[PDB]
């Protein structure tokens, strides 16, 4: 009868999920998801009028609006924000115990996102707020990294530092960006690495403040 | 005649040409109505007026006030013969004149129809310098040491090179009263070279040109040229376009434009002949001497145009009902919310409302006599008429997400707040450059700036300056807001206020791109490099291609015009605010403070059945009930409360001065406090009893 | 009777201390005799005659206020309780330095530190005061510091269960029990209304009216000091004594 049928719908729409479901979260892209997502919405729609009316059918929609409603999350998930930590720290406030290996979209489907909203939005701005930092510094080590210190010609004697008011800028600049970052919310986990840098900083100040008054003075001399 | 008052008015012109006549003995133009700056020699040796040698043009349907073409016309067709004149002995020339009178744009098109002319624009800032031109100079042109001296010379051969430099006057004089790169200019255009800095050595200048436009000196900013400068330039004053002209370009445009609909293809010479009329009568009134923002031009006009073909490039069956309409609503958004008296309001609508009648008087008065006139996209699907009271409902549930998420403060949707949202909403929709907001401080600019962007998917960038801020961070925060609108199709609104802007390197900054969509001085070596890199990936993402390196900073400049929105504002320059939709975001109303008090002293208890209704106490002009209860009573008295402040620093001004200004913010405050205050106090008492 | 004429004192008081500053004694009078006109125009109940001395802050604050070297002004009295009881963070407009004093003595507790708009390490002891709860105090305002607009306006960035600020490219955590005393030396300086709106001005300069009552005060005090004791009297019948009476019955 039409009841028969519209369990048959049912039960071809849950294989559908099931299936889509077996992705892994590492391989779930949220664009080709949420377009599914809206062929299978359509796909229901399809459906007569009188097969619509059924409570499990129902169900199942409002289940598939609530996915799609937290596919933002989705694509917030699926970042280079979360890296490993932050998903630990949702396992461990979401008392869950998944395999990030094995992470598949079902396990973080059955979990409620959209309850637990504040509790993800929360982990992502700490993800966040750590990748920025973590650039920053590897901006500082990239800079201090590929740095060179330009030498020019002394009446073919030597070859002298040319660039100071440049070199000079740039320490200070890094040091009073690395005060920053010590003085920021997130710089907790990252305060080792800061401290290490701003440690390397200030020899760097120090080394070049005496090496340009030693480069005048002997260039003085020398004439 | 076009050499002598050349550079004058029409009075002044019309002054000289009857002196002449006065003096001369040679035949003149037998017609004693037309004056002989209209008429022109024809090559048998006869008067010919200047209207038979301009053509017809039809420009295509989704070409209408496009920002680049051109509607051939009197003032365009003798002014291309003047340039044409004077490029064929390479004389510098600038086309000084009104802003917005179309200088610029009549350079480009000018410059660009000669075949063999290869034209750079240059925009001439407050900071410029000679290093500009020599930048320039590298960029495109080369050196040459086989003649008998150094030569500079443009890459491409047979092709001379025009450095179009406008806003040629702008530049500042140093302490001597000198301009670096004016006397540069001179330099260069009477002894035809100039001295390279490498090895000090005269360069000549070979297949170089120059060409400027600037607006008159007397406006702001804008330095007098030196007279050693201006001796090699003739000048010629580009004015305002006239009705004739203005009626004949804006009637090729609205012919063009309502072909979409052949429904009303009768009705495009009324409905420019309305607009001419009622840009004549705005421009009439609202003299500069009133307020500084009170210029007007034919950018109006084609904005005007623009908003009109916009409203109707979806909508098909249209009566000419919804096209009059669309007419009122395009003037009340353009000539109508720049104002600040009230008066002058609604003379604005007065005469709006006239002309309609007067050049359609035949339809029925239910279009204009519409109060409201406001549409919105928001309901349904396109840009149609919508009534005031289910687009209230709307954003008051759109506003509850917003105060939700982000912005926890609440806020009341009192009727100007909705007007307000609605016109900021209809600059973001547009593909424009910017929304400049001038209102009092905490009156709520920036906050309904973020409501909106935030409804229509804006993106929000605010640069955050402190004391030891500098030009280069500005320039980079600019660059990287375009690559966020240019390289990513992500729509950025910039928002930014008068305490951001120090110098006036921060500012004009803004002018270039609004007038044009991009700022050339910002990418250069390795960030232009990763400005196209960029883009080529942006436009792998669109579907594109590598293509060509400067076809890639074209897409840039387009995306750049269609998604970037800066709105900038200020408390209570000529240029700025014409490149800007300028809208009055004046100091709450009675009825705003009305509705400010009502709702944020809801959750306070004020309920007194046995409040004796008193006499007077006028305020609330539209009191609720008419009989006022005690809620009523005490708001009304609490924006009493604020009038009496804004009389008493009206008086103390009168009477010496020294008074410090009353904001909203001063209203929430005290809002903020008698609640604060009457918890407090009744929590106190309840506890004691 | 008290809860029946509660709304019009607080809206009184509210008005005074939100808008009433910078304005001098005599200013302030017109203003809250205007208010009460039209309170009574309106039949609104408010307590005749109420004084906003002791309404706002009873003895304790007072005699707190008094060993904290603050003048026995009136004008210095509604001063101060502007200083306590504020929304947006006041600027002190002080010809003398007493109110830098009174200011300095009375969060002593609380570590209240010395700063100035021209100091290079201002900003440094900014995020210093507001990273620990400190409060901090500015000289200088006239050469105001741009970087104090998102604290000024109390912008607040709260996510993931805790309150956060910007300030330029960095961001810092908005400790609580943090406060900003802005505070200047010359009493004639034309703020932009940027900064006017976020601050609310407390004016110390001296004028004739403040004089004025405070020569009348002083020489009520000393001829006639029985008059000087029934006005402190009637003073205190509003608030003091109906706090003693309550303390005597518990
Ligand atoms: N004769 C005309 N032909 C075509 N467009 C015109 C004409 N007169 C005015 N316009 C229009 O008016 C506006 C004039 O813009 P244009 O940039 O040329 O002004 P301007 O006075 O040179 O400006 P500025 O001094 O700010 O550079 C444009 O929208 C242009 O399309
Ligand atoms: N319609 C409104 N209702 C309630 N509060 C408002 C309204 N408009 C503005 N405000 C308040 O004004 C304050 C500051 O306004 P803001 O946008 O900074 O003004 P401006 O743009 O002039 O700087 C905000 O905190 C906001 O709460």
């Amino acid at each position: 009868q039409d009841l028969k049928g519209v369990w048959s719908e049912l039960s071809k729409v849950w294989e559908q999920i099931d299936q889509m479901k077996e992705q892994p979260w590492v391989s779930v892209q949220p664009r080709k998801l949420r377009q599914n997502l809206d062929a299978l919405l359509n796909q229901l729609k399809s459906f007569p009028a009188r097969l619509r009316q059924y409570a499990s059918y129902e169900f199942v929609q409002r289940l598939l609006k609530g996915y799609m409603k937290i596919n933002m999350l989705v694509i917030e998930l699926k970042s280079e924000a979360l890296k490993d930590r932050h998903w630990k720290q949702l396992m461990k406030r979401l008392h869950v115990n998944w395999v990030v290996s094995e992470l598949t979209l079902g396990q973080i489907w059955d979990v409620d996102l959209q309850k637990n909203e504040a509790i993800v939005k929360d982990v992502l701005l700490v993800a966040q707020g750590e990748m920025a930092l973590e650039e920053f510094l590897k901006q500082i080590r990239e800079v201090w990294n590929t740095y060179e210190l330009d030498l020019v010609n002394y009446q073919n004697k030597c070859r002298l530092i040319r660039g100071w008011d440049d070199l000079f800028n740039k320490v200070k600049e890094h040091i009073n960006s690395v005060s920053a970052m010590k003085l920021s919310p997130y710089y907790k986990v990252f305060e080792e690495d800061a401290l290490s840098w701003e440690d390397k900083l200030n020899r760097i100040m120090a080394l070049f403040d005496v090496w340009i008054d030693v480069q005048r003075r002997w260039v003085y001399l020398e004439g | 005649l076009w050499s002598l008052s050349g550079d004058s008015r029409l009075k002044m012109r019309a002054e000289l040409g009857e002196y002449i006549r006065r003096i001369t003995t040679v035949p003149l133009p037998t017609a004693p109505n037309i004056p002989i700056i209209d008429y022109e020699v024809s090559i048998s040796g006869e008067w010919s007026p200047w209207q038979a040698k301009v053509p017809q043009i039809e420009v295509e349907t989704h070409k209408v006030a496009a920002p680049d073409v051109v509607v051939p016309t009197l003032d365009t067709v003798r002014h291309e013969a003047l340039l044409y004149t004077w490029l064929a002995e390479h004389k510098p020339l600038v086309l000084c004149g009104p802003p917005g009178s179309g200088k610029t744009m009549t350079l480009f098109s000018a410059l660009r129809a000669l075949p063999d002319m290869e034209v750079v624009g240059l925009n001439f800032s407050s900071a410029t310098t000679p290093e500009l031109l020599l930048k320039t100079f590298d960029h495109y042109c080369e050196y040459r040491r086989t003649p008998n001296g150094v030569v500079l010379a443009p890459v491409q051969l047979g092709k001379w090179l025009v450095l179009f430099c406008d806003e040629i006057n702008l530049p500042d004089m140093d302490k001597y009263g000198t301009q670096r790169v004016i006397s540069f200019i001179r330099q260069m255009v009477e002894h035809g070279g100039f001295y390279r800095t490498s090895d000090q050595t005269w360069v000549k200048l070979e297949r170089i040109q120059f060409v400027g436009a600037c607006n008159p000196p007397t406006d702001p900013g804008r330095k007098p040229l030196s007279h050693r400068f201006l001796r090699h330039v003739p000048v010629v004053y580009v004015d305002y376009p006239g009705p004739a002209s203005l009626t004949q370009i804006y009637g090729t445009f609205n012919r063009a434009m309502l072909r979409l609909i052949p429904s009303l293809r009768t009705y495009a010479e009324p409905l420019t002949a309305a607009m001419v009329e009622f840009y004549t009568m705005s421009q009439e009134r609202f003299t500069q001497d009133t307020q500084p923002h009170y210029i007007y031009s034919p950018r109006e006009m084609t904005r005007w145009v623009r908003g009109i073909f916009e409203a109707l490039r979806p909508l098909e069956t249209l009566p000419v009902e919804g096209l009059i309409r669309i007419w009122a609503h395009e003037a009340l958004r353009l000539f109508q919310d720049r104002l600040v008296e009230d008066e002058e309001r609604r003379w604005t609508d007065e005469n709006i409302d006239t002309v309609a009648l007067k050049h359609f008087p035949n339809i029925d008065r239910e279009k204009a006599m519409s109060r409201p006139i406001l549409y919105s996209n928001w309901l349904s699907k396109d840009y149609i008429p919508v009534d005031q009271e289910e687009l209230r409902d709307y954003v008051k549930a759109r506003l509850k997400v917003f105060y939700e998420e982000e912005l926890d403060v609440p806020l009341v949707l009192f009727n100007e707040v909705l007007d307000h949202v609605l016109r900021i909403d209809r600059i973001f929709r547009q593909p424009q450059g910017h929304l400049l907001l001038i209102g009092v401080s905490g009156a709520g600019k920036t906050t309904l700036s973020r409501f909106v962007a935030w409804m229509n998917g804006l993106s929000v960038y605010q640069i955050k300056v402190h004391r030891k801020y500098t030009g280069e961070d500005f320039d980079e925060d600019l660059r990287t807001v375009l690559r966020r609108s240019g390289c990513k199709n992500e729509k950025i609104a910039f928002i930014m206020d008068e305490s951001n802007v120090l110098d006036s390197g921060f500012l004009e900054r803004m002018n270039t791109l609004l007038a044009n969509g991009e700022v050339p001085g910002l990418f250069e070596g390795d960030e232009y490099a990763t400005l196209m890199t960029q883009c080529k990936e942006g436009a792998q993402k669109e579907g594109l291609m590598l293509d060509s390196h400067e076809e890639l900073y074209k897409w840039f400049t387009s995306q750049v015009i269609r998604n970037l929105h800066v709105v900038f504002t200020m408390n209570p320059s000529p240029a700025l605010f014409n490149r800007c939709v300028l809208n009055w975001f004046g100091d709450w109303s009675t009825e705003a403070l009305y509705q400010v008090g009502k709702e944020f002293t809801s959750k306070m208890d004020l309920e007194k059945p046995n409040y004796i209704v008193p006499d007077y106490m006028p305020v609330v002009y539209d009191k609720l009930p008419q009989p006022p209860s005690h809620r009523e009573a005490i708001v009304n008295s609490c924006v009493f409360v604020h009038q009496t402040l804004h009389q008493a620093n009206a008086r103390l001004a009168k009477r010496g001065g020294r008074t410090m200004a009353i904001t909203p913010r001063h209203y929430l405050d005290f809002i903020n406090h008698y609640a604060n205050l009457f918890h407090e106090k009744r929590s106190e008492l309840e506890e004691q009893q | 009777n008290q809860m029946s004429t509660i709304a019009g004192d607080c809206l009184l008081s509210a008005a005074f201390i939100a808008y009433a500053g910078y304005f001098d004694q005599q200013m302030r009078q017109n203003l809250f005799t205007t208010w009460s006109h039209h309170l009574q125009q309106a039949n609104i109940q408010f307590r005749t005659d109420i004084a906003r001395t002791e309404y706002l802050s009873n003895a304790d604050e007072r005699l707190r206020w008094q060993a904290s070297s603050l003048p026995a002004d009136d004008l210095c009295t509604e001063n101060a309780i502007m200083l306590k009881r504020f929304n947006r963070y006041p600027l002190i407009i002080d010809p003398s330095g007493q109110a830098t004093e009174f200011i300095m003595n009375e969060y002593k507790d609380r570590k209240i530190t010395r700063t100035s708009f021209l100091d290079d390490a201002f900003r440094k002891n900014l995020e210093s005061a507001l990273r620990f709860g400190n409060p901090l105090l500015v000289q200088d305002v006239e050469s105001y510091d741009p970087v104090l607009n998102p604290v000024l306006n109390r912008e607040v960035r709260r996510t993931g269960g805790r309150v956060l600020i910007t300030l330029g490219d960095q961001d810092i955590d908005l400790s609580p029990s943090f406060v900003i005393f802005l505070s200047t030396r010359d009493p004639t300086v034309e703020f932009p209304p940027d900064l006017c709106s976020r601050v609310t001005f407390v004016n110390f300069t001296v004028t004739r009216s403040s004089l004025q009552s405070q020569c009348l005060n002083e020489v009520l005090k000393a001829e006639r000091p029985d008059v000087d004791e029934k006005r402190s009297d009637l003073l205190k019948l509003q608030g003091e004594f109906q706090l003693r009476l309550r303390q005597l019955e518990k």
